[PDB]
């Protein structure tokens, strides 16, 4: 009969001098806080119950009240930043870290969960959890010869909490903390549970979202081939973070991008660039745009894998944001590519969709497309085929679009368009 | 050229 208690009754029980009455009331609070219909978190906080729960976390010889208070506090910490803050202000971080070593698995797991919510609030609470020394006991829980001997839910909660310890920026997690976490993270990235894999990929995607030194920390552990494998996974919750991480990595140096290419990533992009999930297509086209910004041999690898027709396709038809990413990929390709590669791009049919996209209201995409067209015209000049390109552009209706752009609000736009008209359409 | 560009309750 710990169901549908009032906050007043919970308070009466917790303020009793009776450990069992306190346990009953704490379980009643846990049940109140574990309902999907507007859990009365703020009422529980206003009642002043957080410090009592925290003190209960330390009652070693009453493991039930440890568990019930840990669960109640976990659900409080799962709410707004102010509610998580109320939990932290009650002294919960060191108590939960001390619980991580509990001989009862459900209590240690609940402490893992609570620390995950706290760390996931933001960079400050993440770093505060780290300062209290959570990483060592967390990783100690995972120091087993074979991860398959752990309970599935326990392992999933550990992975999610570690991922939250890798999450958030301004600042990014401490470098020493990342180095301490990464080996276990790679081990988890090779685990066979789909949720563990998804959360490990999210962690890696966080760690690779930053300067090239962070990307290097990750790539040095040799995870790129496993990331490409997971990029081939059937589960969207795995592919999404895998692709996000690969994109992050190819925002780095040409050597890191080359590690992505060598692992076989481009072979997956025919499907990714046609994926029915809009976000997958957009992220894959963004990754392609940063690969085409690389060296000429890397552009050539893009060509060899047959991805230029897929870029033409996405430019021809896709969500407008994906089309913007595709236009950027084309501009990078044309800015860095050889004359032969640019000619090949034209032979694949880039001109007509590129010109069709010059009717968009977005100014940035117009600038991008005009720069790409200028680069293609420069290649044609180097081949002395500018007249052929001008005729092609005129046949698809692009000359009309550029002439109209000559009188466009933005400045760079009309300047570039007038330059094109004067230089190649006289 | 290159462009750099949670919580869970129980029950």
């Amino acid at each position: 009969g710990t169901v549908n208690w009032s906050v007043e009754d919970i308070v009466k029980g917790i303020n009793s001098n009776n450990l069992e009455s306190q346990l009953q009331a704490t379980q009643a609070a846990r049940k109140l806080l574990s309902r999907e219909k507007q859990p009365p978190i703020d009422n529980i906080i206003r009642a002043g119950l957080i410090p009592k729960f925290v003190s209960f976390l330390g009652k070693t010889d009453c493991s039930p009240i440890q568990f019930e208070s840990a669960w109640a506090l976990t659900n409080i910490a799962s709410g707004t930043s102010e509610q998580t803050k109320a939990v932290v202000d009650g002294g919960a971080i060191p108590a939960f870290i001390s619980l991580l070593a509990s001989p009862h698995a459900h209590i240690s797991e609940q402490a893992v969960w609570a620390l995950g919510n706290i760390a996931g609030d933001g960079s400050a609470f993440r770093d505060l959890v780290i300062k209290h020394g959570a990483i060592d006991p967390l990783l100690a829980l995972l120091a087993v010869p074979d991860l398959s001997t752990l309970a599935c839910g326990y392992l999933r909660n550990l992975t999610w909490t570690l991922s939250n310890l890798c999450r958030n920026k301004n600042p990014a997690p401490p470098l020493d903390a990342v180095e301490q976490i990464l080996p276990t993270l790679v081990r988890l990235l090779h685990h066979n549970d789909p949720e563990v894999l998804a959360d490990s990929c999210w962690a890696i995607s966080y760690l690779t979202d930053g300067p090239n030194e962070r990307i290097e920390m990750v790539v040095k552990k040799g995870v790129v081939p496993q990331l490409v494998k997971l990029l081939g996974a059937t589960e969207l919750p795995i592919v999404t973070p895998a692709l996000r991480a690969i994109g992050n990595i190819v925002t780095g140096t040409d050597e890191q991008t080359q590690k992505v290419i060598d692992a076989g990533a481009l072979a997956v992009f025919p499907s990714l660039l046609t994926n029915p999930k809009t976000n997958i297509q957009k992220e894959a086209t963004w990754t392609m745009s940063n690969i085409t910004a690389g060296r000429q041999d890397q552009i050539q690898q893009v060509v060899n894998h047959g991805l230029v027709p897929f870029l033409v396709g996405v430019l021809s038809k896709a969500d407008f944001k994906t089309q913007k990413e595709a236009a950027w990929a084309i501009t990078n390709y044309t800015s860095g590519g050889t004359v032969e590669q640019i000619v090949y791009l034209v032979h694949c049919g880039i001109i007509e969709p590129l010109m069709n996209l010059l009717s968009a209201k977005d100014t940035k995409i117009i600038q991008v497309i005009l720069d790409a067209i200028s680069n293609i015209f420069q290649a044609a000049e180097k081949l002395g085929e500018t007249e052929k390109l001008s005729i092609m552009i005129e046949e698809c209706g692009g000359l009309d679009k550029i002439e109209a752009l000559q009188r466009h609000e933005n400045e760079s736009v009309y300047k570039a368009s007038l330059n094109l008209i004067e230089k190649y359409f006289s | 050229r290159k462009i750099k560009r949670q919580k869970r309750g129980k029950r």
